RNA sequence: AUACUGCACAGCUGACGAU
DNA sequence: ATCGTCAGCTGTGCAGTA
């Protein structure tokens, strides 16, 4: 079937080729590579000596990364050493069958060797009565990541005690005290951020055993448990000092807001430079049919992960969303939801909320800096997409 | 600051007749493979049910007449594919012979789907299956690849214990490798749901893509030589390529250990062999010993100095789990036995959570690199200036190199090198690949190592894995 | 299992601190 | 043989193929 494609492709290209004259003899079955000799004719007589031509027929179908203005075409580099060496010029033309697109091209003879990717083109390149004789006169972007570098404070306290941290969460919780969440006991020490004899804490450590201690000593170290220790006190400061509209949900370690005020929504408008924070940090959704049932009312949260770089620490963001069906009683169904709103939001969404969280929101004992700022070499070029929402 | 950013550009991959491009798809279609097939026959064997074996066939005549694309959005992320004509991206033509072609009786099939066992019946199937292929094999009507098409009645049973890691075991004695399609790819009409609940059902990209896909690895199974490779540069010494992974045993906890070697031929080649040994394992543990370490580097270095009559000069070992001190120390050793001055060990995490951040609804480009003192962030998916977009939703995840203190190249170097690494394998042919080859092999190697049994063949051929 | 990305859920592993 | 702390690695499955 692809045999006789190419001989009536050799056959048609031909009666083109004498429809204005153009000599063409074509080969026997004994060629290989250059197809058979050709001349030009001059108003009825071969005043053209001679040339060589070269047949390429395919089927119906588009061609290599043709789209409604070019195509590509690759050459072995056989055939163009095969073609260097000659003493005639060559010319290449290609299929016939869509709309008869006998197109015209030649590879040149100049010093320095390589000719390859044939690169074809718009209507200037074609077989017709607009112009015959051209090819028979041969005789960045800077961006930011989402890091936040931890400025410590002067002093953190040590002391030694030996209850078990079960007995003194019953301790603190059945208290008339604060509810400070700055204690973390491990290998028998109390480590603090606030001083415990300053504090209703104070139940729990020994009087006399109370130290101050630099915060840049146990900031660095080359023990990782301490580290792991330093990450958990820094944890427990980040729910203290932020546990008054929000909570705790030990799933994805989210601090989810708490709705007291009878189901609304809160945009939270900061505004922070020029215009910011319009959108809507917490929403309100209903039931399909019945506004009796809430479906769901939705806000974000998120959980920080705490590491150090060269003696500086550092905190991460990774916010979730949280569905809460009808109030404080935690989400019977919430994978689907999650699944959907984070195959909904694009970057911009995650650009949003480290723009308006951890500096804006929550941040107005630990003080927080700006996120770091890189440069990009490379700037994404977003103006030249169809933004497919 | 002191954070350096680096945007590394699409490494190229070299293909048939010294032509290099960094498509695999548009790369096949111009040059073709790069270690052409002498002649131009590749047969194909069928085993399934009846209709099976004729939807395979329609498939097959379909699909060798050219296929459209999906569409002009993106015209990069579909190209059609150019059918098995003078215009082949193969040079070489598949037909299917007659002489040997398995169609499975329906009162088999109604004895598979009427046991309530799960175990047994899995594996009748799948030796039912190997004994017809073994007898396919032993007859003088051998095929150059096997399809294995699956019908819908039969699909309940075996999916709604895995079928494909039982039926590449038990295929490794032949002399072929085998590929596995479902229904749903050989007939549009019929699709089948999954484990869960499912009103719906399944869905899989369009038909332009599936053929890609599908008729490369069936032509690197057949033929056996290699479509395409890294391009390599003009200076650098002599490498040889390691990756390491781990598995588990599908009954116990326990954990395994696998690997795959790479070294570039004495020529125009890619060598990509596996390990006739299956490294046992000593608990549940994502590192492994000292020992095994020195072997797996003596048999890196045998094989090397078997091929090219010589030691090589570098020697990269990747690593999904972090390098520890014996591991360093047995290969250390090893290495300074054999006598070789360039050593580069890199551990692959792919949980940190981190990322590189900027507004414009859009994520950074596919191949940045920061350098976080000492350690690599690389973004291996992210946008891409070839596809039109990025191919996705929400962030693409990072993953983070960490080398060790003995290695003797910079971050910056093994980041780039790895990155070059990543778009090399026959599986798939699209270019949103975040893993190495060196860890990609070694996963698929123990996939199929997972149901190998004791005192069994293992091939080194890596066209029993994929 | 034509393939890959994103997300979700699980199980597992080595140093803590205590019965 | 249990319980918080942190740090990371394999199985199993659903959308969506932008
Ligand atoms: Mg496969």
């Amino acid at each position: 079937a692809n045999q006789i494609i190419g001989e009536i492709g050799e056959n048609e290209v031909r009666g083109r080729f004498l429809t204005l004259g153009w000599q063409f003899d074509g080969r026997s079955r004994l060629e290989a590579g250059i197809d058979g000799i050709a001349e030009v004719m001059n108003e009825g007589q071969p005043m053209a000596r001679m040339i060589a031509v070269q047949i390429k027929s395919t089927k119906e179908g588009k061609y290599t990364s043709e789209s409604d203005t070019s195509f590509t075409y690759l050459l072995r580099t056989q055939d163009l050493a095969y073609w260097r060496g000659s003493n005639l010029p060559v010319i290449v033309v290609f299929y016939r069958q869509s709309d008869h697109s006998f197109y015209w091209k030649e590879v040149s003879r100049d010093a320095g060797p390589g000719e390859r990717r044939l690169n074809i083109d718009k209507v200037a390149d074609l077989f017709n009565a607009s112009t015959v004789n051209k090819l028979a006169a041969l005789t960045g972007e800077d961006a930011l990541i989402n890091m936040l570098p931890l400025t410590l404070p002067n002093e953190m306290y040590i002391a030694s005690t030996t209850y078990e941290p079960r007995k003194a969460i019953a301790v603190i919780l059945n208290g008339d005290g604060p509810k400070r969440f700055d204690w973390v006991i491990n290998g028998g020490t109390f480590w603090s951020f606030h001083d415990p004899r300053t504090s209703a804490c104070s139940e729990i450590v020994d009087i006399d055993q109370v130290e101050a201690i630099n915060t840049k000593e146990l900031a660095l170290h080359d023990d990782i448990d301490e580290q792991n220790r330093f990450s958990h006190l820094l944890r427990q400061t980040l729910r203290y000092q932020t546990d008054s509209d929000l909570g705790w949900d030990k799933d994805h370690k989210a601090l989810y807001f708490r709705a007291i005020e009878r189901e609304v929504s809160r945009n939270f408008a900061y505004t922070s430079s020029k215009k910011k924070t319009d959108a809507n940090v917490v929403s309100v959704f209903k039931n399909s049919k019945d506004e009796t049932r809430v479906s769901f009312v939705r806000h974000h949260a998120f959980s920080p992960r705490f590491e150090l770089m060269a003696d500086q620490w550092y905190l991460i963001i990774t916010p979730t969303y949280y569905y809460t069906t009808n109030g404080y009683a935690p989400h019977q169904f919430a994978a689907p939801l999650l699944a959907g709103k984070k195959r909904l939001d694009k970057s911009a969404a995650l650009r949003g909320q480290v723009i308006m969280w951890h500096r804006f929101l929550t941040q107005s004992y630990l003080m927080f800096g700006e996120p770091p700022s890189i440069h990009l070499d490379v700037r994404v070029p977003e103006d030249g997409w169809v933004k497919e929402k | 600051m002191t954070f350096e950013t680096r945007i590394f550009d699409e490494p190229e991959l070299e293909f048939g007749d010294h032509h290099h491009h960094q498509d695999p798809r548009l790369g096949l279609s111009e040059a073709g493979p790069l270690q052409t097939f002498l002649g131009d026959v590749i047969k194909i064997g069928v085993v399934g049910n009846s209709k099976t074996i004729e939807d395979t066939r329609k498939f097959i005549e379909t699909v060798s007449s050219g296929v459209e694309g999906k569409g002009e959005k993106h015209p990069n992320m579909h190209p059609p594919f150019p059918g098995l004509g003078n215009q082949s991206p193969y040079r070489c033509r598949f037909e299917i012979e007659d002489g040997a072609t398995a169609a499975l009786t329906k009162s088999k099939l109604d004895k598979i789907g009427k046991e309530p066992d799960h175990y047994r019946a899995v594996e009748m199937a799948v030796d039912e299956i190997i004994g017809e292929l073994q007898a396919m094999d032993d007859g003088g009507s051998r095929p150059d690849v096997a399809i294995i098409a699956l019908p819908v009645k039969l699909l309940e049973r075996v999916w709604n214990p895995n079928f494909r890691g039982m039926l590449k075991a038990k295929a490794m004695g032949l002399s072929f490798p085998i590929q596995i399609v479902w229904e749903d790819v050989i007939d549009d009409k019929v699709t089948i749901p999954q484990k869960v609940k499912e009103s719906s059902s399944r869905k899989i990209q369009d038909i332009a893509g599936r053929t890609w896909n599908l008729m490369t690895s069936l032509y690197y199974k057949g033929s056996g030589r290699i479509p395409w490779r890294r391009m390599p540069l003009e200076g650098e010494f002599s490498a040889c390529y390691v990756g390491i992974s781990f598995y588990r045993e599908a009954d116990g906890q326990q954990l395994f250990t696998s690997a795959a070697q790479m070294f570039d031929e004495r020529g125009r080649g890619f060598v990509l062999k596996g390990r006739r040994a299956r490294t046992e394992s000593r608990g549940r543990h994502p590192y492994m010993a000292r020992e095994d370490a020195k072997k797996i580097i003596e048999d890196v270095l045998a094989a090397y100095k078997l091929h090219h009559k010589t030691l090589p000069a570098r020697v990269f070992i990747l690593k999904t789990s972090r390098f520890k001190d014996e591991e360093a120390d047995g290969i250390i050793a090893a290495l300074d036995e054999a006598g070789t001055e360039l050593r580069d060990l890199v551990w692959v995490q792919e949980s940190y959570t981190a990322r590189i951040l900027r507004d414009g609804n859009y994520p950074v480009l596919r191949g940045t690199f920061v350098d976080l003192h000492g350690k690599g962030l690389l973004y291996t998916s992210g946008s891409m200036p070839y596809y039109g977009t990025y191919p996705g939703k929400y962030d693409p995840n990072p993953l983070l190199l960490c080398p060790h203190h003995t290695s003797e190249s910079t971050v910056a170097q093994l980041a780039e090198e790895i990155f070059s690494l990543t778009k090399v394998n026959w599986n798939s042919t699209q270019m949103n690949q975040r893993l190495p080859i060196p860890i990609r092999a070694a996963r698929k190697v123990g996939e199929v190592l997972k149901y190998v049994g004791e005192g069994e063949v293992i091939s080194a051929d890596y066209r029993k894995y994929i």
